[PDB]
C-alpha cells in the first residue's frame, strides 16, 4: 500500500474537502470521531482504505489531509463541525486575512510567509508514510488564494517531493456563483504557474454543476452544499481505485498512464449518471444501456462542451453499483453504433473499465436519490479546450484594456506574468487544436 | 471487441474492451522570483512615503 | 476585520451620528451600548464595528473629530451620544470658518495629532483592521481641510489599510458659504489621490430627492440626513453581517475599482422613503430592482445614461426569492446592456440579506462605479471656475498661506480626473 | 425585447433577417462583440460556438450548426457518401467522385474501365476526358479538389439546348424540422450545350456569375418553378412535383438525416438552425444528381422577402415568441 496526501486550499478547496472526506467516512464506515469498528486489525494496517487514512493507537482514523486558508472563517467551521474529532489540529492551517481575490496577494505577497508552515505540516504527514505516492490538490481557479496559494504550493511541492504525483481537483469560474470579477484573470495566471507541476487536474465548472441541480435535483438555486455533495459523489468516483481494491487506476501514476498521453493535456473530462432527486416519490431505476449513454449526454458533463466536436486520447468507465462487464460492453457496442465517438489516430479506440459493486453512498438526509448503479466515464478530449476558449475571450477583454491589473502591479507581481501567463495558455489552445483536427 | 486484464476481486472487477487498433524551477530560483516581488512593493510603499514627506 | 470609523466637522458628525442611530438599531444594542437584540446574526460580525466593553457592552469605534465643539455637544446630547467613548471626542475651540486651508493648514494641523493618538489607540486593539471609513462633507473646513489631511495621515502610518470615505458634494440649492467650490475641488483632488473608495453623496440630490420623489417642499439636513443614513445602512450591509459572500473593504475595493483614480460611487437606494411616514405595501422585487437603478434614486446627481458602468454591487435586503433577484438582475443587464462596459465581463455582483433595515420589509441598495460622475465632478469644476477666473474670495485662503498655484493645480488635477472618466465612457 | 447581434456582414440573407426582426419592434440590435445576444448571425469560418450558452439568462440561438460543413466542402461531402453505410452501398444520386491532393490510385482504376468500356470518359476537377490533362491542373493548382463524373447527357430545355441546375433553399430548425422552401430556381445557361468543346467555358459551367447571351431566354437566367413545371407538362407530360422533386426531396432528407447525430443541438446548451443551398443537376432520363450542398448560401432577388419572412416564422420566432406555410416539412 502507498499512502496519498489530500491538500485543499482556499473556501472552494476547504469546503470540497468536507464533502469528501464526509462521504468518504460513510463509504468506508468510519464514525465522526474516528473509530472503524470494521477494521480488526487495530492501531494500523496496509489496507487500501490506509491510503487515504492513517490509524492511531486507540483506532483512530485520521484523515491524511491538510486544510490551508489565508482566512481562518472556513476552517473554523471544519474545527467545530460534526467531524472536529477526525482531524488532528495541525492538519488544519489559517492565517488572519485573506487573499482579497486577488492572486498576486496570495502567491506573493501573503502566500510567502506562510508557505514554509504549509510545508512543515505537510512533511509532518508525509512522515508518517511508507510509501507515499503523491498529492491530491483541491481549490478554486478563481479566489485569491485557491489560485495563487496553490500555484506557490504546487511549485515547492515538485522541489520537495520530485518522485511523487500531484494530481488537482479545480473548480473553474462561473458567474452564476462566482464572487469576483477578476476570476479570469486568477484563472489564467494560476494555470500558467500550474501546468507544469500538475500531472492530472479534473476541472470542475460551477456552471455545469449549477445546472445539474436545477434540472436533476430540482433545486431552484443551489447553494456551496447542493454543489458540493454532488461534486463529492464525483471526486469520490474518481478515487474510489485509491481507496478499494481493484485492479484499475490503483496509484496516482496510473491516472496518468490511463488518462494522459501529452503531459500538458493532462485535463480529463468528467461525466457523471445518474443524478437524482431524493425528493421524487417514485423512480424507476435506469440500466447500465442507459447511464453509459447518459456519459455522452453533455448536460451531464462537470465541463460543458460538445466532445462530438474534438477527439479522444483516452477513456475510463467507473461504476459503483450492480453492473457485469457483459452488459457493459453490450451498451458500448450500441453507443458506438449510434454517437460522434473519434479517437486520435495515434491512440486505439476503447475504453478501460472499472467496476465497484458497493452501489455509490449518499449523504443521509442530501439531495441525491440512492441508486442502484452509477458511472463516472473520465475522457479526455480535445473538446475541452472550449473551457480555456471562454476563459481566455474574458481575460482578453479585461487585460486589453489593464483593468484591475493595478491591484497585482501593487502586490509585486509584474505586468508582464499576465503576458507571459496569457501565451502559455494561446499555446494550450494550440496544441488542443493540432490534437483535435 | 476484444475483452482484455479481466481482473476480479470480491469488491468487483475491471478490464479493457479496444473497439479499433490505432491508424522544475529550484528552490532559489523561487525564493528570487518571491524575493524580487517583495522588493518592488517595498519600492513602491517607499516612493509612497517619499511623496507623502514631500 | 475591525473597521475604525472617524467623523469630522458638522455634517461629518451629523451624519455620522445618525449612521451610529440606524446601525446601532440593526444590531439590536441601545443607547446603553447593551445588547437587547433577538437574532443571533445581528452579533456574528458585531466586532467590525464595535468594540466589547466591560460587562458585554459595545462600545463604537468610532473617533469623534470637530474644530469646534458645538456639532459635538450636540452629539453628546443626542439619542445615542452616550455610546460613543469619551475619550474619542477631539476637538477644537477656533472653528474653520468654512476654510479649507484653516482645516488643512493652520487651525487642523493643531488639532490632528491628538485625533491621530486616539486613531492610533483604537487601532492598536484591532485583531486585523480592515481599514477606515471617513464621514465629512466637502464643502465647509474641518470635514474636508482637516478630514483630507487626516486622511493623508493615516495613510502615512497605515500605508496598506483601506481608506474608505462617505464624502457629501457640496450644491448651491443647500448651500452654507459661496466658497464651497473652492473647498471641494481642493478636497477631490485629496480623495482621488489617497482613498480606495468614496461614496459621493451628492446634496444637489439628496434635495432633489427630497423635493420632488419625497413631496417635501422645504427640506432640511434631518431630511437630507434621512437619505444619508439609509443609504450608509444599505451599502456596509455585508460588511456588517454574515453571507454567501463575507466581504470587506478591500474585496469591495478590488472588485469595484478597475482604475486606482476612478474610485467614487455612485449610491442608490430604494424604495425612497420619507421621514416618520411609512409604506404599507411592500415593493415587488421587480419594483426593487427598477427603482434602485433609476436615477431617480441616485445620491449622486448624475444621469447614469450618459455614461457607462464600470462595475456594480447591489444588495437587496429582506424576505424574498433569491431566484427572483437572480432574474431581476440579469433582466436588466441583458436588456439595458449597452450601459456596461463590455470589457469588464460579468460586472454587476448581487448579495442578499435576511434582515430588513428599519421600517421596510424590502429594500434595495446600489453601489455603481458609473463613467456618469464625471458629470458631479465638471458641475464643481465650472463653480469653481466661475470664481476663480477673477480670483474672488481667495483672500480667505492666502491669508492661511496658500498660493494660487495650489489652486491652479487642484483644478487641473480634477480636470485631469474628469478626462480620465470620459476615456472609458467612450472605450 | 429580443436581442442579436450581426458578425457576418456580407449575408445578403440575414441583412434581410436583420431588417425584418428589427421592423418587428421587439429585437434589438447590439454590437457584435456583446455577449448579451439572444440570437448570433454568425461569421461564416471560426466562428466560435465554444463560447455559446454560457450567458445565465440568456437562451442563445446561432444561424449555423456547427459540424455542418462536413456536407459543405466538396471533399469533405464526398468523404462523407463514401464511408457513411446510411448513404454509400449504392448511393445512386451522387456522381462518383474521389479526393485528390496535389503535392488517385482509385481514381484510374475506374477511368481505365471506362477505356475498357469504351464508355463516356468526361470528368470535372476543369472539364476534360484526359486524366493526365486535368491532373497537371491539379498539382499546379496546390490544393485539394475532388475528381468527380460529368454528366454528358444533361436535360436540356427548349428552345435553347440548354443546360441548368437546380438550387433549393432548405431550413433546418432549433428541433431539426426539415424545411424545403416551395420557391426553387434553375441557374440556366443561355448557350447550346457542346459535347465536343468542353474547354469552351459557358456552355457547360451554370453557374450564375460565369455568365458575364446572358438574360436572353428569361430573366437573369433564372427559371422559377411555375415556369418550369409548365415546360415539363407541356414538353414531356410530367410535373415538377413527380419527375424531379420526389428525389430532390429524398436528397435532402438522405444528408440531414445521416449527419443529424453529429451536428443536431437537440441537448445542447446552445441551439442552432441553418439555411442551406441544395444545387442540383437532372439528366435526360428525368433523374436527379446532387451537385454540392452550399452553407451560406445566397437567394434569388424575387425571393429574398418570402424567404428571409419564412427564416424568422420558423427558425428565430418558434424560439422567441413575439407579442398557409411557405415550407415543406420533409419527414423523419
Ligand atoms: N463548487 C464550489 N465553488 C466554490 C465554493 N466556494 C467558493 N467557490 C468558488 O470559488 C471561487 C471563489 O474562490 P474562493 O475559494 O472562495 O476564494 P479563496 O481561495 O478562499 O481565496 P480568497 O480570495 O483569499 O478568499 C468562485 O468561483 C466561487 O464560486 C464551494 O464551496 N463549492
Ligand atoms: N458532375 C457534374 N456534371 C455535370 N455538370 C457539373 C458537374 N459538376 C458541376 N457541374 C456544373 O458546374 C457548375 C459549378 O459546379 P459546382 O456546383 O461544383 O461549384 P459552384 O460554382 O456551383 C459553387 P456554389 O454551388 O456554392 O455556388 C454547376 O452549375 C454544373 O452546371
Ligand atoms: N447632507 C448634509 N450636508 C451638510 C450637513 N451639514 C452641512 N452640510 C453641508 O456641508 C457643507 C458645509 O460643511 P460643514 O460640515 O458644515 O463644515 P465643517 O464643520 O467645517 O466641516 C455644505 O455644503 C453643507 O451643505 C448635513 O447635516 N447633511
Ligand atoms: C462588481 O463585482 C463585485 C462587486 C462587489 C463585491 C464583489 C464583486 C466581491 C466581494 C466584495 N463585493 C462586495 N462587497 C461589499 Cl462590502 N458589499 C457588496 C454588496 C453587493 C455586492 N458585492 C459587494
Ligand atoms: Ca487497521
Ligand atoms: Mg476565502
Ligand atoms: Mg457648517
Ligand atoms: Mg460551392
Amino acid at each position: 500500500m502507498r499512502e496519498c496526501i489530500s491538500i485543499h486550499v482556499g473556501q472552494a478547496g476547504v469546503q470540497i474537502g468536507n464533502a469528501c472526506w464526509e462521504l468518504y467516512c460513510l463509504e468506508h464506515g468510519i464514525q465522526p470521531d474516528g473509530q472503524m469498528p470494521s477494521d480488526k486489525t487495530i492501531g494500523g494496517g496496509d489496507d487500501s482504505f490506509n491510503t487515504f487514512f492513517s490509524e492511531t493507537g486507540a483506532g483512530k482514523h485520521v484523515p491524511r489531509a491538510v486544510f490551508v486558508d489565508l482566512e481562518p472563517t472556513v476552517i473554523d467551521e471544519v474545527r467545530t463541525g460534526t467531524y472536529r474529532q477526525l482531524f488532528h489540529p495541525e492538519q488544519l492551517i489559517t492565517g488572519k486575512e485573506d487573499a482579497a481575490n486577488n492572486y498576486a496577494r496570495g502567491h506573493y505577497t501573503i502566500g510567502k510567509e506562510i508557505i514554509d508552515l504549509v510545508l512543515d505540516r505537510i512533511r509532518k504527514l508525509a512522515d508518517q508514510c511508507t510509501g507515499l505516492q503523491g498529492f491530491l490538490v483541491f481549490h478554486s481557479f478563481g479566489g485569491g488564494t485557491g489560485s495563487g496559494f496553490t500555484s506557490l504550493l504546487m511549485e515547492r511541492l515538485s522541489v520537495d517531493y520530485g518522485k511523487k504525483s500531484k494530481l488537482e481537483f479545480s473548480i473553474y469560474p462561473a458567474p452564476q456563483v462566482s464572487t469576483a470579477v477578476v476570476e479570469p484573470y486568477n484563472s489564467i495566471l494560476t494555470t500558467h504557474t500550474t501546468l507544469e507541476h500538475s500531472d492530472c487536474a479534473f476541472m470542475v465548472d460551477n456552471e455545469a454543476i449549477y445546472d445539474i441541480c436545477r434540472r436533476n435535483l430540482d433545486i431552484e438555486r443551489p447553494t456551496y452544499t447542493n454543489l458540493n455533495r454532488l461534486i463529492s459523489q464525483i471526486v469520490s468516483s474518481i478515487t474510489a481505485s485509491l481507496r478499494f481494491d481493484g485492479a484499475l487506476n490503483v496509484d496516482l501514476t496510473e491516472f496518468q498512464t490511463n488518462l494522459v498521453p501529452y503531459p500538458r493535456i493532462h485535463f480529463p473530462l468528467a461525466t457523471y449518471a445518474p443524478v437524482i432527486s431524493a425528493e421524487k416519490a417514485y423512480h424507476e431505476q435506469l440500466s447500465v444501456a442507459e447511464i453509459t449513454n447518459a456519459c455522452f449526454e453533455p448536460a451531464n458533463q462537470m465541463v460543458k462542451c460538445d466532445p462530438r466536436h474534438g477527439k479522444y486520447m483516452a477513456c475510463c468507465l467507473l461504476y459503483r453499483g450492480d453492473v457485469v462487464p457483459k452488459d457493459v460492453n453490450a451498451a458500448i457496442a450500441t453507443i458506438k453504433t449510434k454517437r460522434s465517438i473519434q479517437f486520435v489516430d495515434w491512440c486505439p479506440t476503447g475504453f478501460k473499465v472499472g467496476i465497484n459493486y458497493q452501489p455509490p453512498t449518499v449523504v443521509p438526509g442530501g439531495d441525491l436519490a440512492k441508486v442502484q448503479r452509477a458511472v463516472c466515464m473520465l475522457s479526455n478530449t480535445t473538446a475541452i479546450a472550449e473551457a480555456w476558449a471562454r476563459l481566455d475571450h474574458k481575460f482578453d477583454l479585461m487585460y486589453a484594456k489593464r483593468a484591475f491589473v493595478h491591484w497585482y502591479v501593487g502586490e509585486g507581481m509584474e505586468e508582464g506574468e499576465f503576458s507571459e501567463a496569457r501565451e502559455d495558455m494561446a499555446a494550450l489552445e494550440k496544441d488542443y487544436e493540432e490534437v483535435g483536427v | 471487441m476484444e475483452v482484455i486484464e479481466l481482473n476480479k476481486c470480491t469488491s468487483g472487477q475491471s478490464f479493457e474492451v479496444i473497439l479499433k487498433p490505432p491508424s522544475d524551477p529550484s528552490l532559489e530560483e523561487i525564493q528570487k522570483k518571491l524575493e524580487a516581488a517583495e522588493e518592488r512593493r517595498k519600492y513602491q510603499e517607499a516612493e509612497l512615503l517619499k511623496h507623502l514627506a514631500e | 476585520r475591525e473597521i475604525v470609523h472617524i467623523q469630522a466637522g458638522q455634517c461629518g458628525n451629523q451624519i455620522g451620528a445618525k449612521f451610529w442611530e440606524v446601525i446601532s438599531d440593526e444590531h439590536g444594542i441601545d443607547p446603553t451600548g447593551s445588547y437587547h437584540g433577538d437574532s443571533d446574526l445581528q452579533l456574528e460580525r458585531i466586532n467590525v464595528y464595535y468594540n466589547e466593553a466591560t460587562g458585554n457592552k459595545y462600545v463604537p469605534r468610532a473617533i469623534l473629530v470637530d474644530l469646534e465643539p458645538g456639532t459635538m455637544d450636540s452629539v453628546r446630547s443626542g439619542p445615542f451620544g452616550q455610546i460613543f467613548r469619551p475619550d474619542n471626542f477631539v476637538f477644537g475651540q477656533s472653528g474653520a470658518g468654512n476654510n479649507w486651508a484653516k482645516g488643512h493648514y493652520t487651525e487642523g494641523a493643531e488639532l490632528v495629532d491628538s485625533v491621530l493618538d486616539v486613531v492610533r489607540k483604537e487601532s492598536e486593539s484591532c485583531d486585523c483592521l480592515q481599514g477606515f471609513q471617513l464621514t465629512h462633507s466637502l464643502g465647509g473646513g474641518t470635514g474636508s481641510g482637516m478630514g483630507t489631511l487626516l486622511i493623508s495621515k493615516i495613510r502615512e502610518e497605515y500605508p496598506d489599510r483601506i481608506m474608505n470615505t462617505f464624502s457629501v458634494m457640496p450644491s448651491p440649492k443647500v448651500s452654507d458659504t459661496v466658497v464651497e467650490p473652492y473647498n471641494a475641488t481642493l478636497s477631490v483632488h485629496q480623495l482621488v489621490e489617497n482613498t480606495d473608495e468614496t461614496y459621493c453623496i451628492d446634496n444637489e440630490a439628496l434635495y432633489d430627492i427630497c423635493f420632488r420623489t419625497l413631496k417635501l417642499t422645504t427640506p432640511t439636513y434631518g431630511d437630507l440626513n434621512h437619505l444619508v443614513s439609509a443609504t450608509m445602512s444599505g451599502v456596509t450591509t455585508c460588511l456588517r453581517f454574515p453571507g454567501q459572500l463575507n466581504a470587506d473593504l478591500r474585496k469591495l475595493a478590488v472588485n469595484m475599482v478597475p482604475f486606482p483614480r476612478l474610485h467614487f460611487f455612485m449610491p442608490g437606494f430604494a424604495p425612497l422613503t420619507s421621514r416618520g411616514s411609512q409604506q404599507y405595501r411592500a415593493l415587488t422585487v421587480p419594483e426593487l430592482t427598477q427603482q434602485m437603478f433609476d436615477s431617480k434614486n441616485m445620491m449622486a446627481a448624475c444621469d447614469p445614461r450618459h455614461g457607462r458602468y464600470l462595475t456594480v454591487a447591489a444588495i437587496f435586503r429582506g424576505r424574498m426569492s433569491m431566484k427572483e433577484v437572480d432574474e431581476q438582475m440579469l433582466n436588466v443587464q441583458n436588456k439595458n446592456s449597452s450601459y456596461f462596459v463590455e470589457w469588464i465581463p460579468n460586472n454587476v455582483k448581487t448579495a442578499v440579506c435576511d434582515i430588513p433595515p428599519r421600517g421596510l420589509k424590502m429594500s434595495a441598495t446600489f453601489i455603481g462605479n458609473s463613467t456618469a460622475i464625471q458629470e458631479l465632478f465638471k458641475r464643481i469644476s465650472e463653480q469653481f471656475t466661475a470664481m476663480f477666473r477673477r480670483k474672488a474670495f481667495l483672500h480667505w485662503y492666502t491669508g492661511e498661506g496658500m498660493d494660487e498655484m495650489e489652486f491652479t493645480e487642484a483644478e487641473s488635477n480634477m480636470n485631469d480626473l474628469v478626462s480620465e472618466y470620459q476615456q472609458y465612457q467612450d472605450a | 425585447m429580443y436581442t442579436f447581434v450581426v458578425r457576418d456582414e456580407n449575408s445578403s440573407v440575414y441583412a434581410e433577417v436583420s431588417r425584418l426582426l428589427l421592423a418587428t419592434g421587439q429585437w434589438k440590435r447590439l454590437r457584435k462583440d456583446n455577449p448579451r445576444f439572444n440570437l448570433m448571425l454568425g461569421e461564416r469560418n471560426r466562428l466560435p460556438f465554444g463560447r455559446l450558452g454560457h450567458e445565465p439568462g440568456l437562451v442563445q440561438l446561432v444561424n449555423y450548426y456547427r459540424g455542418a460543413d462536413k456536407l459543405c466542402r466538396k471533399a469533405s461531402l464526398v468523404k462523407l457518401i463514401k464511408t457513411s453505410p446510411e448513404l454509400s452501398e449504392s448511393c445512386t444520386w451522387f456522381p462518383e467522385s474521389y479526393v485528390i491532393y496535389p503535392t488517385r490510385e482509385v481514381f484510374l482504376a475506374a477511368y481505365n474501365r471506362r477505356r475498357e468500356g469504351r464508355e463516356g470518359n468526361v470528368w470535372i476537377a476543369l472539364i476534360s476526358s484526359e486524366a493526365s490533362e486535368l491532373l497537371d491542373f491539379i498539382d499546379e493548382q496546390g490544393q485539394v479538389h475532388v475528381i468527380q463524373k460529368y454528366l454528358e447527357k444533361p436535360l436540356l430545355l427548349e428552345p435553347g439546348h440548354r443546360k441548368f441546375d437546380i438550387r433549393s433553399w432548405v431550413l433546418v430548425d432549433h428541433l431539426y424540422n426539415i424545411y424545403l422552401y416551395r420557391e426553387g430556381v434553375l441557374r440556366t445557361s443561355s448557350e447550346p450545350y457542346n459535347s465536343a468543346n468542353f474547354q469552351d467555358k459557358t456552355c457547360h459551367l451554370t453557374n450564375h456569375c460565369i455568365q458575364k447571351n446572358y438574360g436572353r431566354y428569361e430573366e437573369g437566367n433564372e427559371m422559377f418553378f411555375e415556369e418550369f413545371n409548365q415546360y415539363l407538362m407541356d414538353a414531356l407530360n410530367t410535373t415538377l412535383e413527380n419527375s424531379i422533386l420526389l428525389q430532390i426531396k429524398h436528397i435532402i432528407r438522405s444528408c440531414l438525416m445521416c449527419i443529424e447525430p453529429a451536428i443536431s443541438t437537440k441537448h445542447l446548451h446552445y441551439q442552432s438552425f441553418q439555411l442551406f443551398g441544395f444545387d442540383f443537376m437532372v439528366d435526360e432520363e428525368l433523374k436527379v444528381w446532387l451537385i454540392e450542398v452550399n452553407g451560406a448560401p445566397a437567394c434569388a432577388q424575387k425571393l429574398y422577402a418570402e424567404l428571409c419572412q419564412g427564416i424568422v416564422d420558423v427558425a428565430i420566432s418558434s424560439v422567441f415568441p413575439l407579442a398557409t406555410s411557405i415550407f415543406i416539412k420533409l419527414h423523419h
